[PDB]
């Protein structure tokens, strides 16, 4: 008897290494969970729904950190047309010297990752223009995550 | 009938082979310090570790990403054979805290009976000091190979 | 965890009983949570206190005295070559080290060579150990003040002192250039004994443990 | 282990228990139905839910059901 | 059926080589089981995870890793050779239980002497929804 | 700085901080989920 | 003799614990100093940099950056 | 019968070893192309894997009517010749060049192969009885499953055994003619010039079948272009041939990935649908066999692959060749 | 794939200025193939040439990526559970009766994927794999010319 599974007592019995995938899988089927009601379900599902919330917030602060830190979005604002957006460095080890002179795009020195999710072209039409701003955004979705 | 199953019963799944019934096969691996019951777990591991910590560091060395550079390949080779080592003895930590929480019940049932009451390297504290001698012997091993290509008659 | 507490009104860990000396209820990520684990790193915070204490009092002794800026004293023409002093520092260390762990096996006292404990004078007390070890704990924390303020400010703990009595409202850590930072960090430090205390009082019952990997006190909670 | 039932459905063909290795089905003496027969399983956990008995069984639907879930050692024909 | 019969440990085994198929680690940890039948004289039989074998002329013992094993050698012996056979359950303990013949009869008979298990009177079909045994523990098949 | 206080990391904070959660944290990970695992009650 | 100087070497990581702590402080160690340190001595190609490389992109056209 | 588990398990690990040390070289020497290090890769230019067994048999071979068979005029064939033999200004045969490309996708082919022989033998051997289910022999050879039981014995026959076995042959001739193909018209096919020898392709081979990107690239992307530029032409037939093939390979994946029961109950929809205004047929329509379904599935693969490697070597070689 | 096929043949089509290809080539599916998947994929497979590396190398080892992945999802789609568990029967019997390495055992006995997990399974190397290497086509030939 394992305790891996402690919302199923009946996978927990399993002596297989199917325990480990099933417990996995049945993580957030709480309709099905051992000895458990309609209201700590409901509980939970709000509680998840909270983490969930967090999550999102925690990414698009860490999107708005990691452009106002490695990418070009000064630039970008002095000209949208010609400098391309920039989404994240690229610190592989893995590299070569060519991989590295190949991926230092938009005018950086570092070898650097070219932005196409569309927040440099939102930012700059929602009146944010420098990277202290987006460091401010960051920090403040940090904290309401 | 060279070819028979061991102690002459056949309901067993491994059966007695000449690769295996061959007293040379069977002497060397008796003698392997994994099968040695009456020496400590830290003992064998010791030696365990020397071997492989003392085999790993070859092919990091002469395949690694600057064998090229002359004077810092046997370096990152060998410092990169200590993390592989030291990986592995982490793995050997996890196997024994999984595999010994709980209690054997029975011997290992050698041939013609006279059985060892229990093998210490199948316990927990036993397995723990297996992965001691193991990771010493790792770091000793590698710390050998570099030094072996530090004083050379041939190669490195 | 002894009636004086890390912030009054704090609660004690339920491993932190108060038997050892020097406890103050301060245990946040619950490192120790086994008595040998506790033990031997009560043996490692003495030791580190001790190689503190007298790192710090070498420190003032020799800005006292004249003698130039310890982080750059490594650079520094010095007699003997720094190679065959390492080898002799190892050399006298594998057999220090190696008396101080066998005689803390066979004893558990912090003695020295063959000594143990090595107490010529004998003022063997425990109000003596208690005040080794809150000395031992502000000299740790004085030693990282020396290194913060050799960093950042490039001065010594003399030149440091000269100039918060000169200017304090200005020259000190809050207005440099880790300034803000140490200002939210003692901010997160001020909020956080109310965090747990909302959390003892939301969960009156509860364990409330901190699972985290460096410790086993998840195994209950499941 | 799983679960098998047997409904009131069974007439008592006698030839689930024989579809079944592993002796999990047993016949027992009834009155619902002409042979007097009713399909009966003591040796629920040592099924493993091969379906050989619902293969077996001529009734529509099904007199003999079994259910998968809660494997075991000896529900998921382990010899190791 | 009549008493139960105790395995005897001096019954002699079927001639065979050896066959990779067959006990393995779980005969020592966990339980294995061990068939018994009595033959007239020496045939060839294939075990159920080997190749072929000679049984003796007389009683018979072979140690299978799983019931599905003795069930599938037992039917074997049944079409070939009418033998009737039984097998065992032993524990890693060295607990013996009787498996197959409980009442001696096989259960393809009733013998009038065993009772009904795990059989709804209700027809399949008319069991509820899972609506109606939601946050219960119970299944609509297990009322 | 001119407003650098929202922290500006440093240029060498991804040698840092790169191998830690490649070659650390999943080491943790796994170690973790390894004593979760075989775990009896 | 000889199994002593390794009895030794082993009674002070024998635990569990203690070589848990040991690979995990000596993993930490090493790749916090990789990179920091381990990099830019053994001239690994991640910390070095173009020379003129790779600004312009784009071969249909428009020729942004 | 007696030792299956051991032939079993001694090729499955030879299988897992040849196919690591066959494929991940593959896959090394893609990432090092990727991450610009062609000097770390497995390639002649770079170190190398020599193929000196094959090697000193072609020098056997060349050198064997010099003294293990002196009566012969020449070698018995001009792969390992010394002279080139031409007809019409056109390449008949060439000596052939064995490097570490070579090398990489002969041993691919030996893992293909012994990967392949695994299967068929499994089949073969755990046909009549296994550890899994005793009784395989009293369900016949060609039976769908026994059940969910066990985990779910789904494809557990030998008949469903020679079923992946007909995938695994489809890509271990598939590769292999890939093979055959682009060392030919890289090293063997061309036109004969008064100034050398030139290919049907500029001896791409050597440079660039140590990659599977490179592979793709160089053989069925540098290829394959006439194919598609065969419309209005006369092997226009090639190109729908191609698409078609297409077509029935990509539909052969309906009856590989599916079951019975969904089918069995979308039929019973459309027998529902043909009671309303009573066209229902007096036989009963009912879903295709597992085995069936695994049958039409693949046969309709097989077929479609076929026939698409047909069409492109066709329209390939008669476009250009 | 279709809606996405449809939308950036169109919008390539229309950038590059020859809205008139897309005209006469989206009728017939060989021209769709000639002028969409192969075409526009020229720049792609062009990340690691032998003769040299650009800056679109990751999306061709994005795409070759996707493509194993979505071969792996084969490997779990075609093939069910049942001859995999004598497989790993044998492997099994390979590990408890072998010298050297019957003395490390397993304390989670290794099972085969079940039915349901190997649709799951199938399903989601499919998907990523799918995914993956659409969407480095996708940035490849749109980034490699503007
Ligand atoms: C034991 C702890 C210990 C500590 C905290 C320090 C502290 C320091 N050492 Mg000293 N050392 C230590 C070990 C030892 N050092 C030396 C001898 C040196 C040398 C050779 C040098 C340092 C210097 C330095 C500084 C490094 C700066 C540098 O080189 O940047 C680049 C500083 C961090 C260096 C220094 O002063 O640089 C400013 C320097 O040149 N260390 C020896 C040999 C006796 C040591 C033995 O314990
Ligand atoms: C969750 C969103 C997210 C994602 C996917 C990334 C992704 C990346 N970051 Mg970034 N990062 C983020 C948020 C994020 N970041 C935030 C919010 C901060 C400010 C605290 C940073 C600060 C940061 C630094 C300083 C560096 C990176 C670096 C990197 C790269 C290497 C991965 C790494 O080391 O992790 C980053 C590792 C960290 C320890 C920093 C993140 C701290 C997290 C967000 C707080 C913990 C929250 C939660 C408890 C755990 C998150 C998991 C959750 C998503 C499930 C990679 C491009 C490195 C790089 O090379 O830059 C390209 C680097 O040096 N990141
Ligand atoms: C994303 C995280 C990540 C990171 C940061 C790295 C980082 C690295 N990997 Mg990569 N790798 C990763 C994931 C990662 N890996 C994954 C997921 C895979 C599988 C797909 C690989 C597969 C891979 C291969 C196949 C190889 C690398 C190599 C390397 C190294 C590049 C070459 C180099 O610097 O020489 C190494 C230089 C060093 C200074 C590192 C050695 C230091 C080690 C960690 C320990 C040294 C301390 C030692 C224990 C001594 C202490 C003694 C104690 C008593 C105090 C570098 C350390 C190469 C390598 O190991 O080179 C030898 C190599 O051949 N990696
Ligand atoms: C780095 C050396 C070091 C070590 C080994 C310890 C160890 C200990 N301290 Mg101590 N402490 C230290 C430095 C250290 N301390 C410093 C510098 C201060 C002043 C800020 C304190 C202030 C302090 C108080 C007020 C209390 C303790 C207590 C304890 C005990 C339980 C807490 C625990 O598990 O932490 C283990 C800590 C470590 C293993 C080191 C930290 C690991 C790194 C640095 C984290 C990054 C334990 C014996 C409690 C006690 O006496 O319980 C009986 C207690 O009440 N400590
Ligand atoms: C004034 C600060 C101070 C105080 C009150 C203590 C207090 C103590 N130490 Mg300590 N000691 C200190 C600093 C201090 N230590 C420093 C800085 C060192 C390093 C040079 C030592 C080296 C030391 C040794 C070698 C030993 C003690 C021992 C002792 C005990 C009695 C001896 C005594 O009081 O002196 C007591 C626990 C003895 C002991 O084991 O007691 C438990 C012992 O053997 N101390
Ligand atoms: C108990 C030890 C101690 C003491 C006596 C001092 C005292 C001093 N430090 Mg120092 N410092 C300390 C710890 C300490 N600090 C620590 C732990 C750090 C972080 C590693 C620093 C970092 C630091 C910097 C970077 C600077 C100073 C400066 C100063 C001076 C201005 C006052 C100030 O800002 O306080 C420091 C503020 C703190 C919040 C630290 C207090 C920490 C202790 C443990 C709390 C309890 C204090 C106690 C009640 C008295 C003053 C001489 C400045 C200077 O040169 O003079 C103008 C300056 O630039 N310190
Ligand atoms: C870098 C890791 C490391 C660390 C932290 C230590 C630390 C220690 N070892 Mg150790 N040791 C090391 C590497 C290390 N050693 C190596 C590479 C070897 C060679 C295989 C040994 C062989 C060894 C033996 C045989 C013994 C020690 C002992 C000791 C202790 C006294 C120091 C001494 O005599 O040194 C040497 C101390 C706890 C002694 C001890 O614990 O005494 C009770 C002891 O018996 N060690
Ligand atoms: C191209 C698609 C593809 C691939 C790659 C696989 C892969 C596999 N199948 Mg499968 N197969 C497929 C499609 C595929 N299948 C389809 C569609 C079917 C249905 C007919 C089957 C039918 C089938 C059968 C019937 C059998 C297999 C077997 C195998 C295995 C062969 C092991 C080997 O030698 O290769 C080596 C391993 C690989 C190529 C996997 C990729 C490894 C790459 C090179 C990376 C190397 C490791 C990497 C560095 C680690 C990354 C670490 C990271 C997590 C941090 C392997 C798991 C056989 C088996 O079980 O083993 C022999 C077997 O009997 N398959
Ligand atoms: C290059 C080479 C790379 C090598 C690998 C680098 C990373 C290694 C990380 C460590 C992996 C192992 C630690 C996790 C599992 C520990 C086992 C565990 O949960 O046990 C409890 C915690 O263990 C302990 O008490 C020991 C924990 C080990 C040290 C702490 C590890 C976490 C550090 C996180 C750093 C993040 C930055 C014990 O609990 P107990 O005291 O009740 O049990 C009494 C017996 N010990
Ligand atoms: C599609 C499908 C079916 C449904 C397919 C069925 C019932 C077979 C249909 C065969 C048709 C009726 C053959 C004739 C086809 C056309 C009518 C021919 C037209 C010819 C023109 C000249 C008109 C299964 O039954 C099945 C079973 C198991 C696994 C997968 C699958 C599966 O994928
Ligand atoms: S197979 Fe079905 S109908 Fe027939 S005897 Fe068994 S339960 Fe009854
Ligand atoms: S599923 Fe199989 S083992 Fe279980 S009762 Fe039915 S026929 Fe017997
Ligand atoms: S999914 Fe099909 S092949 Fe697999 S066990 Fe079920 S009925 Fe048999």
């Amino acid at each position: 008897t394992k305790l891996f599974p402690k919302f199923s007592q009946g996978l927990a019995q399993d002596p297989s290494t199917r325990r480990i995938w099933y417990g996995l899988a049945t993580a957030h089927d709480f309709e099905s969970h051992d000895g458990m009601t309609e209201e700590n379900l409901y509980q939970k599902i709000f509680a998840s729904h909270f983490g969930q919330l967090a999550i999102i917030f925690l990414w698009t602060s860490g999107n708005l950190f990691h452009v106002a830190w490695q990418g070009n979005f000064e630039q970008w604002v002095t000209d949208p047309i010609h400098v391309r957006p920039i989404a994240h460095a690229i610190w592989d080890p893995h590299f070569g010297q060519p991989a590295v002179e190949a991926f230092t795009r938009g005018g950086a020195s570092g070898p650097v990752n070219i932005a196409t999710s569309g927040v440099y072209q939102w930012w700059y039409t929602i009146g944010l223009r420098s990277n202290q701003e987006l460091y401010v955004s960051s920090v403040f979705l940090a904290l309401v995550s | 009938q060279v070819i028979q199953p061991i102690n002459g019963d056949p309901f067993v799944g491994m059966l007695e082979t000449p690769v295996t019934s061959a007293p040379i096969v069977a002497n060397y691996l008796s003698n392997l310090p994994a099968y040695r019951t009456g020496v400590a777990p830290n003992l064998r591991g010791v030696e365990i570790g020397l071997a492989h910590g003392f085999l790993l560091a070859g092919p990091f060395i002469k395949l690694g990403p600057l064998r090229d550079v002359p004077g810092t390949a046997e370096v990152v080779g060998c410092m990169s054979a200590a993390g592989l080592v030291l990986i592995l003895a982490l793995c050997l930590s996890l196997y024994g805290n999984a595999a010994f929480q709980n209690q054997p019940s029975m011997g290992k049932k050698t041939l013609s009976g006279r059985p060892l009451p229990q093998d210490p390297l199948m316990s927990e504290e036993g397995w723990a000091k297996f992965a001691a001698g193991f990771t010493v012997g790792g770091l000793s091993g590698v710390a050998w190979a570099y030094i072996l290509t530090q004083i050379l008659p041939y190669y490195s | 965890a002894g009636r004086e507490m890390w912030y009054p009104g704090a609660t004690p860990p339920p491993h932190l009983d108060g038997s050892m000396l020097g406890d103050y209820g301060f245990d946040p990520l619950r490192l120790g949570t086994n008595p040998d684990r506790l033990k031997w790193f009560r043996e490692a915070e003495l030791m580190n206190g001790r190689w503190a204490m007298a790192a710090v009092v070498g420190i003032l002794f020799t800005d006292l005295v004249g003698l130039p800026k310890w982080w750059e004293a490594g650079a520094q023409t010095y007699p003997i070559d720094n190679q065959t002093l390492l080898i002799i520092e190892i050399a006298v260390f594998s057999f220090l080290e190696s008396k101080r762990y066998e005689g803390y096996k066979k004893t558990g006292g912090t003695g020295f060579a063959f000594f143990f404990p090595f107490d010529p004078m004998g003022m063997r007390s425990q109000d003596k150990e208690l005040k080794e070890l809150k000395n031992g704990r502000l000299a740790m924390l004085a030693f990282l003040g020396f290194a913060s303020t050799a960093a950042v400010n490039g001065q010594g703990p003399i030149e440091s002192l000269q100039t918060h009595l000169a200017d304090p409202a200005h020259n000190n850590i809050f207005t440099s250039s880790v300034g803000k930072e140490s200002c939210v960090f003692v901010a997160v430090l001020s909020i956080l004994p109310m965090l747990i205390e909302a959390n003892k009082a939301l969960g009156k019952g509860q364990e409330s443990v901190p699972l985290f990997p460096w410790n086993e006190e998840w195994e209950k909670v499941a | 282990a799983h679960v098998v039932k047997i409904y009131d459905t069974c007439i008592g063909c006698t030839q689930c228990v024989r579809a079944c290795p592993l002796d999990v089905l047993e016949m027992v003496p009834w009155d619902g139905c002409k042979a007097a027969q009713m399909a009966s399983s003591p040796r629920t956990e040592d099924c493993v839910g091969c379906k050989r008995c619902e293969t077996a069984c001529p009734t529509d639907f099904l007199s003999v059901r079994v259910y998968l879930g809660n494997e075991s050692t000896r529900s998921l024909g382990l010899a190791y | 059926p009549w008493k139960q019969p105790e395995l005897d440990p001096d019954t002699p085994s079927p001639i065979f080589g050896g066959s990779t198929g067959g006990l393995l680690r779980k005969a020592q940890v966990e339980e294995f089981y061990v068939t018994t039948w009595e033959s007239p004289k020496e045939q060839i039989f294939e075990m159920p995870t080997g190749g072929a074998a000679i049984m003796r002329k007389g009683p018979n013992l072979l140690k299978l890793a799983r019931k599905e094993h003795c069930l599938a050698l037992t039917t074997q012996l049944r079409t070939k050779f009418r033998m009737s056979p039984c097998f065992y359950r032993v524990y890693a303990d060295g607990k013996v239980e009787y498996l197959h013949p409980k009442d001696g009869v096989y259960p393809e008979k009733v013998n009038a002497g065993r009772v009904g298990v795990n059989q709804n009177m209700r027809s399949i079909g008319k069991n509820v929804d899972p609506i109606k045994v939601k946050f219960t523990g119970s299944e609509p098949f297990e009322i | 700085a001119t407003e650098g206080y929202p922290f500006v990391p440093p240029d060498w904070a991804p040698a840092l901080f790169v191998p830690l959660t490649g070659l650390v944290l999943p080491a943790v990970g796994m170690a973790w989920a390894f004593t979760y695992i075989q775990k009896e009650r | 003799l000889q199994e002593e100087f390794f009895q030794r070497a082993t009674d002070a990581v024998s635990r569990r614990e203690a070589l848990n702590g040991f690979v995990a402080l000596t993993g930490v160690a090493s790749i916090a100093l990789f990179g920091l340190k381990g990099a830019s001595t053994l001239e690994l190609p991640i910390t070095k940099g173009p020379r003129m490389e790779k600004t312009e992109n784009g071969k249909g056209g428009i020729l942004r950056s | 019968i007696r030792h299956r588990d051991a032939i079993i398990s001694h090729l499955n690990w030879v299988s897992i070893f040849l196919g690591f040390h066959s494929f991940g070289l593959y896959i090394h020497n893609d990432t090092m192309s990727a991450l610009g290090r062609p000097q770390d890769m497995f390639s002649d230019t770079a170190i190398q894997l020599q193929p000196v067994f094959a090697q000193w048999i072609q020098n056997t071979h060349f050198t064997a009517p010099q003294l293990t068979a002196p009566n012969a005029l020449a070698a018995t064939s001009l792969t390992w010749g010394g002279d080139v033999v031409a007809v019409g200004g056109k390449v008949a045969m060439m000596p052939i060049a064995l490097g570490t490309s070579d090398f990489l996708v002969h041993h691919i082919h030996a893992f293909t192969i012994h990967v392949t022989v695994l299967i068929l033998l499994k089949g073969v051997l755990f046909a009549r009885s296994s550890r899994l289910i005793p009784d395989k022999a009293n369900l016949g050879f060609r039976f769908p499953c026994d059940g969910p039981g066990r985990g779910g014995t789904c494809q557990v026959s030998a008949w469903d055994h020679v079923f992946l076995g007909l995938f695994w042959m489809y890509n271990s001739l598939s590769i292999v003619i890939f093979h055959f193909s682009w060392k030919m018209q890289s090293d063997v096919w061309g036109t004969v010039t008064d100034s050398g020898v030139s290919h049907i392709t500029g001896g791409n081979f050597a440079q660039s079948a140590n990659t599977i990107n490179g592979w793709l690239r160089d053989f069925l992307w540098a290829q394959s272009s006439q194919v598609i530029q065969s419309y209005g032409s006369a092997l226009s037939a090639y190109g729908l041939m191609f698409l078609g093939a297409h077509f029935v390979w990509a539909f052969s994946l309906m009856f590989l990935f599916s079951g019975r029961g969904y089918w069995q109950e979308l039929i019973e929809s459309i027998v529902w649908a043909h009671n309303k205004l009573r066209v229902a047929p007096s036989i009963q329509p009912r879903a295709l066999s597992i085995t069936q379904g695994r049958a039409v599935g693949v046969a309709h693969y097989l077929l479609g692959g076929i026939a698409t490697t047909w069409s492109f070597f066709l329209a390939r070689i008669i476009a250009v060749g | 794939g279709w809606v996405t096929f449809y939308w950036h043949w169109k919008h390539l089509t229309l950038w590059q200025g020859n809205v008139s290809q897309f005209d006469e080539s989206s009728t017939y599916l060989m021209g769709w193939l000639r002028d969409y998947l192969w075409l526009n994929s020229s720049q792609l497979i062009n990340g690691y040439n032998p003769f040299g590396m650009n800056s679109l190398s990751v999306w061709a080892w994005t795409f070759l990526f996707g493509h194993l992945v979505y071969a792996t999802g084969f490997m779990f789609l075609i093939s069910w559970r049942g001859y995999w568990q004598e497989l790993i029967e044998t492997l099994v019997w390979a590990h408890e009766k072998t010298p050297l390495a019957n003395l490390v055992y397993w304390k989670d006995k290794p099972v085969a994927l079940s039915i349901v997990q190997a649709r799951l399974v199938g399903l989601a190397h499919f998907s990523v794999g799918y995914i993956f290497t659409y969407a480095a086509f996708l940035i490849a030939s749109t980034a490699g010319r503007f």
